[PDB]
RNA sequence: AAAUUGAAGAGUUUGAUCAUGGCUCAGAUUGAACGCUGGCGGCAGGCCUAACACAUGCAAGUCGAACGGUAACAGGAAGAAGCUUGCUUCUUUGCUGACGAGUGGCGGACGGGUGAGUAAUGUCUGGGAAACUGCCUGAUGGAGGGGGAUAACUACUGGAAACGGUAGCUAAUACCGCAUAACGUCGCAAGACCAAAGAGGGGGACCUUCGGGCCUCUUGCCAUCGGAUGUGCCCAGAUGGGAUUAGCUAGUAGGUGGGGUAACGGCUCACCUAGGCGACGAUCCCUAGCUGGUCUGAGAGGAUGACCAGCCACACUGGAACUGAGACACGGUCCAGACUCCUACGGGAGGCAGCAGUGGGGAAUAUUGCACAAUGGGCGCAAGCCUGAUGCAGCCAUGCCGCGUGUAUGAAGAAGGCCUUCGGGUUGUAAAGUACUUUCAGCGGGGAGGAAGGGAGUAAAGUUAAUACCUUUGCUCAUUGACGUUACCCGCAGAAGAAGCACCGGCUAACUCCGUGCCAGCAGCCGCGGUAAUACGGAGGGUGCAAGCGUUAAUCGGAAUUACUGGGC
RNA sequence: GGCCCCUUAGCUCAGUGGUUAGAGCAGGCGACUCAUAAUCGCUUGGUCGCUGGUUCAAGUCCAGCAGGGGCCACCA
């Protein structure tokens, strides 16, 4: 055998979001092809990505796809997200780990409900930087309507605290760029330049016990069980012993092997998406929603008190109060679990714009400590968000 | 591997002081000996053959402080030798180190002797022995280490055990606190309130 | 194969068979010529065939292609067969 | 002197009794599994089920002192950058040390894995005669002279690759004749016939085509008779269940002749004779590797073959043979078959019941680790190379053994629970209080043994023409440990970091309150619960074990309940 | 990760959104009995799995979960 990884260029995470069938797999293939064309060696293909039968039979996307490229400033890892309205959990998982986002809007169709949903869940998970890239400019090239489309997308971004009147917009078609013409791949270069310029380098805090959320579970034949995820804070090394704490009972194992894009990493620093092989674990034991942490770092919890703000009106959400017996889906880190809530003496009603104090109990315990940011969503509608106040 | 609770309850059950305390006072002013422990102490129901055998075995075990596995191994070994099994068992349990340390006046009780032995403070034939149940053979010199000769407990118990009978086979100089064996002991030198044939019966079932 | 030490051995083994087959064929041919000589009834021919058959089998036994007892059996059986007839 | 000291009963058939007869219990053990709980070390053990399918990486090579040579590396000269005229820079030599690929030798049949097949083609005990045997060892001898080839290499060339083909050239300890021959083969005899390989060290007496000749020493090379080891062959007895399996056999039983094997033999053929095995169980069907031994028992017996040692069988499935002293050959060859891969579509490759590892099956069984330091093994004169054997480390309360979780004194017989006769009793010297010790773990400091040898130097004695090479003995000089931060010893602060599980009607050690009310439930066997439960559920108290404690599975004992020792009609 | 399914009294089951969801076998109470069975004299019973939505109006139309069941992928 295997090739090692050369820790020379900075690492960052990017992702793509937008309405269905606005060319998100095509854009990723075009950008990786162009970047490898100018300088590099990635040059990914289309059908090699969508391997599932339903992917090629229905012409859709069901999950998030991982890719890599680099520029002579940094090294970027890219995630490709679905756009439907019933594969939301995958998109939340994709947006949670991504530092930067690119939003795809077509001038033919314009902004669509799914774009608004994607922006709202990106805000509720807290993606700091979003760059908009217009799509399908080959079939429409009239200056007198692209201005209206740009105004609409700027309004959508500005409605929810994002910088909209200063964020740039790139116009181009991914199909022509992937085709390989002589001029439509310069828009890809402009997108990459604005990507590097608009994403300042974030902190790399590797000075506390290792913690890793789990997002996907794999069985490498011959070798064994592998978990996948992006290291949050800390550092892990081959031969160290970690512990699995989550919905099921706590266990322990050892990090006997690390990899990243099938390229070996000697030691994973905080902020890298890697896969870890764990000794002597059957596949069904470890599931997404659990945590893999250094011993003596966090412990599970069941009931705790927090401050929750139901989303105010004219912002989405809902329109009615809630009371005892309400069972909304808490979204914490990556996990969605429905639990019970309790409001103190008085303030029985819930008003859209009043932030109240709640105590929530969850059926499946999670590795939780004071000061965690969790959102609230149920019934295909996100209702609010809050932070931890007290652990009980 | 020891007992870590109340001490007088064992003698209150056995119906006899089992020498578990030093002897600064008398037993009668520490516990109600004739009253068995707990809510049910006054009544004295009648035993059986199994009852008397078990009670005697428990009595000897609580006197010397040996758990069941070692006692059973002792019984097998005593039956393994040549001669009577009861005398052999008594000789085997009388020839272990902490018992000799207690009988030579160096400890207040068996537990004091056990702390002294297990805290590496005794030389047997010049070398350090740490183990409570170290079997001892004739002609072995036993002494304290020179670092521990300034303790107060050992000097307190040195001039407190001469009220008890002087053993006829542990020749001791209390000045340089040096002791020696001469040979094995015998039933002539051991107390008369044990019927070893009950133990032999109990382990022959 | 896969260990680069038995391939050599296979090569010598096939060469050895190819070299041994010719000697076995020649020796068998001479012995069966002797048998045919007895068959015809010509005692002089059989005797002569035995006379120049003896060196062949003896030299081959010394080379090791056969065993001393094998050559001895051939020689003795042929001597008895020839000396029976006249 | 010792190698023996050995034999226990209880509950349950009836209103009560004696007898017969089954059921249950108290002991010892295990490659164990599940539930609750969990401090340390020493020595052991760890896929019992799918002989189900396998990704990846290691597990068998060595000899230049047999040979032809120089692919890589290290040892000289002249040209030749500038001169401190060789400071420094670059290119040309297989003469030397070493050595990739190639001929040749030895090993690869040992070591390691598994128990599928196999009821006697095997194993165990006791005998025998018709055989061969590398390496090791003894004795007596030979060791003369020739010849034709080929790999690598050179030129051309086929092919996706694996792998080829064509034309020349070269070396031997490669191969083939010849020369002589026995104590050897055949043969009554007379006679006829068969072998060989050379290398390396040092050089005095004596010469060179200056290749070496020439002397000695170490090692080989061939023939015959012995020793040792090893293997092949034969006979007798012992080696599970079924008679709801009674007849089986034609190469079958023997004889003559030919052939075949290292050797006897229906081992194989042609012909002759008509026999052979079987109620002392042949034939037929089911299950199963055997032994030294292990568990149990007072013995006689019963059950059994996990660890270690001897033997046997197998190597994806079915066949066959070449090579060799040894195989019809675990990591070889040929063919067929079922699976998995590469392919340019013509064709190619693979076999974890070797060490780790993966999926699946299951109540259930472990790391893709370190090193040749030591013991053995292959190759070599030695140095030395290789060894997932082996020596260690890791994971698991799976087993046996050892140690700790403090030691004293202390009545106010304290609060607090529980019971009460309301008087009081109990938990209980237990606690809290006061005075001492530091096992183990924590930190620091010092520090055995497994290490024998190998190398270098020097001297004496040996054989020879020789102070020479070489050998022996002594002596002298610096080095060889993965385990390893070994075992072990010393110092520091502080009781400081460390107790659970089952049971309490009788069998069987240990008793009272509240709740329920033939409900909820318990149960190894008799048996409990119907509104006053020592048997259910909770609490207080008590008993038995203890880093373990219980439940399930399986074997002998008790069972004189298959009765030989030792029973009945 | 994706799609399709089942959830009414103790057991078995009905219940086509207009106003308290019904049937059977069960069960409790009062007499009688040491306590029942049988004969009598009265008969109580419900989170329509949960949560949140639309309708004037809902277990019933709509969405997300709880648990089980049948298939389909995925390979640091
Ligand atoms: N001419 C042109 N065609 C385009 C452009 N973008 C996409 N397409 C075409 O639309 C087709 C489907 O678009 P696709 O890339 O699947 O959209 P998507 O958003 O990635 C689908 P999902 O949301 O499930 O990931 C593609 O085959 C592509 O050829 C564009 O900018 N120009
Ligand atoms: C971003 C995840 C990728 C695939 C990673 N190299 C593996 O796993
Ligand atoms: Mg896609
Ligand atoms: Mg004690
Ligand atoms: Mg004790
Ligand atoms: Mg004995
Ligand atoms: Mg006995
Ligand atoms: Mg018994
Ligand atoms: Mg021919
Ligand atoms: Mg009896
Ligand atoms: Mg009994
Ligand atoms: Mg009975
Ligand atoms: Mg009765
Ligand atoms: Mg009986
Ligand atoms: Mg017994
Ligand atoms: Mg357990
Ligand atoms: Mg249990
Ligand atoms: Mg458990
Ligand atoms: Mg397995
Ligand atoms: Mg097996
Ligand atoms: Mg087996
Ligand atoms: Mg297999
Ligand atoms: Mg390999
Ligand atoms: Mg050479
Ligand atoms: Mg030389
Ligand atoms: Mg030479
Ligand atoms: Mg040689
Ligand atoms: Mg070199
Ligand atoms: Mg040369
Ligand atoms: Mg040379
Ligand atoms: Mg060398
Ligand atoms: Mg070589
Ligand atoms: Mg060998
Ligand atoms: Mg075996
Ligand atoms: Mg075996
Ligand atoms: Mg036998
Ligand atoms: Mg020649
Ligand atoms: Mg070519
Ligand atoms: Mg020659
Ligand atoms: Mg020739
Ligand atoms: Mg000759
Ligand atoms: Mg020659
Ligand atoms: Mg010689
Ligand atoms: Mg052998
Ligand atoms: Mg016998
Ligand atoms: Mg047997
Ligand atoms: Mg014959
Ligand atoms: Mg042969
Ligand atoms: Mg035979
Ligand atoms: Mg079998
Ligand atoms: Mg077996
Ligand atoms: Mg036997
Ligand atoms: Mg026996
Ligand atoms: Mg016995
Ligand atoms: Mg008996
Ligand atoms: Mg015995
Ligand atoms: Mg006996
Ligand atoms: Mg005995
Ligand atoms: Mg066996
Ligand atoms: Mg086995
Ligand atoms: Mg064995
Ligand atoms: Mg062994
Ligand atoms: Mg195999
Ligand atoms: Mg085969
Ligand atoms: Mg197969
Ligand atoms: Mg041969
Ligand atoms: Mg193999
Ligand atoms: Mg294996
Ligand atoms: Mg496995
Ligand atoms: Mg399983
Ligand atoms: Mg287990
Ligand atoms: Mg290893
Ligand atoms: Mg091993
Ligand atoms: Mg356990
Ligand atoms: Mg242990
Ligand atoms: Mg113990
Ligand atoms: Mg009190
Ligand atoms: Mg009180
Ligand atoms: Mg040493
Ligand atoms: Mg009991
Ligand atoms: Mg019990
Ligand atoms: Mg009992
Ligand atoms: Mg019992
Ligand atoms: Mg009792
Ligand atoms: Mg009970
Ligand atoms: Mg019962
Ligand atoms: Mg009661
Ligand atoms: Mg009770
Ligand atoms: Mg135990
Ligand atoms: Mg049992
Ligand atoms: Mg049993
Ligand atoms: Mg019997
Ligand atoms: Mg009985
Ligand atoms: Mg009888
Ligand atoms: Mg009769």
């Amino acid at each position: 055998s295997k090739e090692k990884f050369e820790r020379t260029k900075p690492h960052v995470n990017v992702g793509t979001i937008g309405h269905v069938d606005h060319g998100k797999t095509t854009l990723t293939a075009a950008i990786t092809t162009v970047l490898a064309k100018t300088y590099g060696g990635a040059a990914r293909a289309f059908d090699q990505i969508d391997n599932a039968p339903e992917e090629k039979a229905r012409g859709i996307t069901i999950n998030t796809s991982h890719v890599e490229y680099d520029t002579p400033t940094r090294h970027y890892a890219h995630v490709d997200c679905p756009g439907h309205a019933d594969y939301v959990k995958n998109m939340i998982t994709g947006a949670a780990q991504m530092d930067g986002a690119i939003l795809v809007v077509a001038a033919t169709d314009g902004p669509m409900p799914q774009t608004r949903e994607h922006i709202l869940l990106g805000r509720q998970v807290g993606v700091p930087y979003i760059i908009v890239f217009l799509n399908k400019c080959d079939m429409v090239d009239d200056e007198e309507l692209l201005e209206l489309v740009e105004m609409e997308v700027r309004e959508l971004l500005s409605q929810y605290d994002f910088p909209g009147d200063d964020t740039p917009i790139v116009r181009g078609s991914a199909l022509k760029a992937l085709e390989g013409d002589a001029e439509w791949e310069a828009k890809i270069l402009e997108l990459a330049g604005f990507l590097d310029s608009y994403i300042p380098e974030p902190e790399r805090a590797i000075d506390k016990p290792f913690l890793l959320p789990i997002e996907d579970v794999f069985s490498i034949s011959g070798r064994g069980t592998v978990v996948t995820g992006r290291v949050e804070r800390g550092i892990i090394k081959v031969g160290e012993e970690v512990e699995i704490v989550g919905i099921k009972e706590t266990q322990k194992s050892t990090c006997t092997g690390v990899e990243m894009f099938r390229k070996l990493l000697d030691e994973g620093r905080a902020g890298e998406n890697v896969g870890v092989l764990l000794r002597g674990i059957k596949r069904e034991e470890i599931e997404r929603g659990q945590v893999l942490a250094k011993p003596g770092t966090i412990k599970p919890h069941t009931k705790f008190e927090s401050e929750v703000y139901i989303l105010s009106k004219d912002e989405g959400g809902r329109h009615t109060p809630f009371f005892k017996g309400y069972r909304p889906q808490f979204y914490f880190r990556t996990t969605d679990v429905t639990g019970t809530i309790e409001l103190p003496e008085g303030v029985e009603m819930v008003m859209p714009g009043d932030n109240i104090k709640m105590v929530v109990t969850l059926i499946h315990p999670i590795a939780m400590d004071d000061g965690l940011r969790f959102a609230i969503r149920e019934g295909g509608r996100t209702v609010g968000a809050g932070v931890v106040a007290k652990v009980l | 591997a020891r007992y870590l609770g109340p001490k007088l309850k064992l003698s209150r059950r056995e119906g006899t002081d089992l020498f578990l305390k030093s002897g600064v006072r008398a037993i009668d002013t520490k516990c109600k000996i004739e009253q068995a422990p707990g809510q049910h102490g006054a009544r004295k129901p009648r035993l059986s053959d199994y009852g008397v055998q078990l009670r005697e075995k428990q009595k000897v075990r609580r006197i010397y402080g040996v758990l069941e596995r070692q006692f059973r191994n002792y019984y097998k070994e005593a039956a393994r030798l040549k001669g009577n099994t009861g005398e052999n068992l008594l000789a085997l349990l009388e020839g272990r180190l902490d018992n000799v340390v207690y009988r030579m006046g160096f400890g207040a009780t068996r537990a004091e002797a056990r702390q002294l032995v297990s805290h590496k403070a005794i030389m047997v034939n010049g070398r350090v022995v740490n183990i409570a149940s170290y079997q001892v053979s004739p002609n072995d010199v036993v002494s304290i280490r020179e670092k521990a000769k300034k303790q107060s407990r050992v000097k307190a118990a040195l001039e407190l055990a001469e009220q008890r009978e002087k053993p006829t086979w542990l020749e001791v100089d209390a000045g340089k606190m040096e002791g020696t064996f001469k040979r094995k002991p015998e039933r002539s030198d051991l107390s008369a309130d044990i019927n070893e044939h009950l133990i032999v019966e109990l382990y022959s079932k | 194969a896969n260990i680069k030490s038995a391939k050599k051995r296979a090569i010598q083994s096939e060469k050895a068979r190819k070299h041994n087959a010719s000697r076995r064929s020649m020796m068998r041919t001479f012995i069966k010529k002797v048998y045919a000589a007895i068959e015809a009834g010509d005692k002089a021919a059989a005797q002569k065939a035995f006379n120049e058959m003896q060196p062949i089998v003896d030299r081959q036994a010394a080379k090791g292609l056969i065993h001393k007892n094998k050559a001895a059996r051939h020689k003795a059986n042929l001597t008895a067969q020839i000396n029976k007839l006249a």
